[PDB]
């Protein structure tokens, strides 16, 4: 469910323009407690830049929850913006306003884009582009903002002109639901620089180059329900790029990474990827709750590291897109760790298992029965005992007849191909239609 | 190549690695250690180098 | 992001590409080069309407959607036969001729 | 209103920046340059004739296509040359029935 503890100072600040609005609407639409907090830093960023296609979507959420009494946001609001805080409330003189202002400054930025163009330069056309690429976002003109960014890429002449516009085009395929688009403009992005220049960016580095196209492509990738390649990718990159103005928060990659190798990696794997390897060390220090269940999962230690799964399933269901995942990636995680814990026993019993996993004889019964059809173990329930246990087929019963089933279709399949071949020697073609 | 014993540019950042060490900072000790291979690269066998 | 326009007069069509809100004098100067005419002299319209030079073109209609390269919007255009305005409409194309019946 | 703009800037030009192209109606469609290089027919005018190449007189005479016609043509121009070197979204060009019988045979005639 929802948690009343949740940071959003970082989670607002990471993202700007339209992700900025839509991640801010999605906590207070599932958090009762969080969402004057989260209305209120969302009416702040329309006064910067105005708009009209985002100032009367959010003030439709403010009056449901203020006005009504069927919520619990009663005895505060009491129906009214006028307590403690004064949001941007919207009346008849505010729709006007919140029109002409962003009529005007679009007047502004076109008129001194004709004037750059005449003067033969390329580094005021492509400065001029980035400013009316993110100004078409938040006003409601998704198909303006990729004009913009794609008129851009004939005024490079540096590595740094490459990456600046690649990283603009994911921003406007994200919207677009363009998965496909996002992983062939970061495989352009990495040959251009050489990975993060031809020495490494001098000696110190304080914002890492391969860090920025490792962030981008992994939000692309777990929306398209990829977590192997997502996995595999995330662990190359390093804590060394404080924070992002218009990128996921270096706060939420030890989560997309970590929780997509537990459920496609079993122990051993996991010791040699996102423990052998320095460049996610560095991610797992930041939140000791990820590290330890990566300990817990390899000391056979299955009874609290469940408890600290669903410690953590209230704060990450109040993002927008770790939420609907939360029912593909703790399904496969659990139904791993079973396997694992399965592979050293071969007659488990029930009343043992019960205990160890927080349960109940009923319901240790009926999590057997999706462990063997979903699974790759081989147990038997046996309901006189109440004991898991084994009954396997011999190693050549299975083998034998394998091998005599496609030895009798080698020899049926070869037999009629020259039943086929027959007719076409005698000139007999297809004459049925 | 004559003389040796007097490196500043190495000791400074030695210095700074056995008082982050009491504090468990992995975060700092990685960075200090990269940089560490440039001035080895310059540099004889004296007691920094040790450190 | 860009805007073209097509600027009829009297069965004779002037392409010129523009910006999608800047000033109604930049556009002037642009057909001054191609026709060897003072700026003062012309006079853009906007369907029947009189424009200002303070304005924009972002302000009156000219918008990505309207102005699309693939379709441009008609443009007026009238000149100083004496003091006032000269042209104020223009003549559509031609009919397309009659389709051959053996291919339906 | 605000905003800076410039006098001589933009797609300013002479007689040689702009093309003109004779319908058999009687139009006249002025066009750029540049967007008169995507055919052949058209492009092989402004090489020759010719030991002139520029020579502020440029013109082409189409006696076979109309004005319905070469107004679909001038904006198809336009379309292609804008729609390349970039990667956004391209829509769909309005054809007509009546007029898709007669685009085919000016694109094979115009090389395009």
């Amino acid at each position: 469910v929802e948690n009343p503890s949740l940071d959003l100072e970082q989670y607002a600040a990471s993202y700007s323009g339209l992700m900025r609005i839509e991640r801010l609407q999605f906590i207070a639409d599932h958090c009762p407690t969080l969402r004057v907090e989260a209305l209120k830093m969302a009416l702040s960023f329309v006064q910067r830049t105005f708009n009209v296609d985002m100032y009367e979507e959010i003030h439709r959420k403010l009056s449901e929850a203020t006005r009504s009494s069927l919520r619990e946001l009663q005895n505060a609001p009491d129906a009214i913006p006028e307590s403690g805080v004064e949001p941007p409330a919207l009346d008849t003189a505010w729709v006007e306003a919140t029109r002409k202002k962003a009529l005007l400054k679009l007047e502004k930025l076109d008129t001194d884009l004709k004037n750059y163009k005449g003067n033969s330069i390329k580094e005021s056309i492509r400065r001029g582009h980035d400013d009316l690429g993110d100004h078409y976002l938040d006003c409601g003109d998704l198909s303006n903002a990729l004009k913009c960014y794609s008129r851009a890429r004939d005024y490079c002449t540096s590595a740094k002109h490459v990456i600046n516009m690649c990283l603009n085009v994911i921003k406007v395929s994200v919207y677009l639901q363009n998965w496909s688009h996002v992983l062939s403009y970061v495989s352009k992005a990495e040959s251009t620089p050489e990975i993060a220049e031809q020495r490494g960016e001098r000696d110190s580095q304080t914002q890492a180059i391969l860090t920025k196209l490792k962030c981008a492509a992994g939000l692309a990738e777990l929306a398209a329900r990829k977590y192997k390649q997502a996995a595999k990718c995330l662990l190359l990159a390093s804590f060394d790029h404080c924070d992002f103005p218009e990128l996921l928060s270096p706060s939420n990659v030890a989560i997309y990474g970590g929780l997509c190798a537990l459920a496609t990696f079993d122990r051993q794997e996991l010791q040699r990827n996102v423990i052998s390897s320095s460049s996610f060390k560095l991610f797992l220090e930041l939140e000791p709750q990820v590290r330890d269940i990566i300990f817990k999962f390899y000391e056979s230690k299955y009874a609290s590291c469940l408890k600290m799964l669903d410690e953590m399933k209230d704060n990450l269901l109040l993002d927008m897109y770790l939420a609907p995942h939360v029912r593909t990636l703790y399904t496969q995680i659990r139904n791993r760790a079973l396997i694992q814990y399965f592979s050293p026993y071969v007659s488990a019993d029930m009343h043992r298992m019960a205990a160890a996993f927080n349960t109940t004889v009923a319901a240790l019964e009926d999590e057997l029965t999706q462990l063997i059809l979903e699974g790759l173990i081989s147990a038997r329930v046996d309901s006189h005992s109440k004991i898991l246990y084994a009954r396997d087929v011999d190693q050549r019963s299975t083998t034998f007849e394998k091998s005599l089933l496609m030895g009798k279709e080698f020899q049926r399949r070869a037999k009629a191909m020259m039943l086929r071949a027959a007719v076409l020697r005698n000139q007999i073609h297809v004459k049925s239609p | 190549d004559d003389l040796k014993k007097g490196t500043q540019l190495l000791e400074i950042y030695a210095l700074e690695i056995q008082m982050y060490t009491a504090q468990k900072n992995n975060k700092k000790l990685k960075a200090l250690y990269e940089q560490s291979l440039h001035i080895k690269s310059a540099i004889p066998h004296p007691l920094i180098m040790g450190v | 992001m860009d805007v073209f326009l097509m600027i009829r007069r009297h069965k004779t069509t002037i392409f010129t590409d523009a910006k999608e809100s800047s000033t109604v004098f930049e556009l002037k100067r642009i057909v001054e080069g191609i026709l060897k005419r003072p700026p003062d002299e012309q006079r853009l319209y906007k369907d029947d309407q009189l424009l200002d030079d303070g304005k924009t073109l972002g302000e009156c209609g000219f918008t990505s959607q309207t102005a699309r390269p693939q379709a441009p919007a008609t443009v007026g255009l009238a000149f100083r036969a004496d003091d006032t305005f000269e042209a104020l409409c223009i003549e559509p194309f031609s009919s397309p001729p009659e389709l051959p019946d053996v291919m339906k | 209103m605000d905003g800076e703009e410039k006098t001589y800037g933009g797609c300013e030009g002479p007689d040689a920046m702009y093309v003109k192209l004779i319908s058999s109606d009687g139009h006249e469609f002025i066009v750029k340059r540049e967007h008169a290089l995507t055919s052949g027919t058209i492009k092989a005018m402004l090489s020759g004739p010719g030991q002139f190449a520029e020579n502020e007189t440029n013109e082409v005479n189409f006696r076979e296509i109309p004005s319905h016609v070469l107004s679909k043509v001038c904006m198809y121009f336009t379309y292609k040359v804008r729609y390349t070197n970039s990667s956004t979204e391209i829509p769909e060009f309005p054809i007509a029935p009546e007029i898709a019988l007669e685009l085919l045979m000016a694109a094979n005639f115009l090389d395009c």
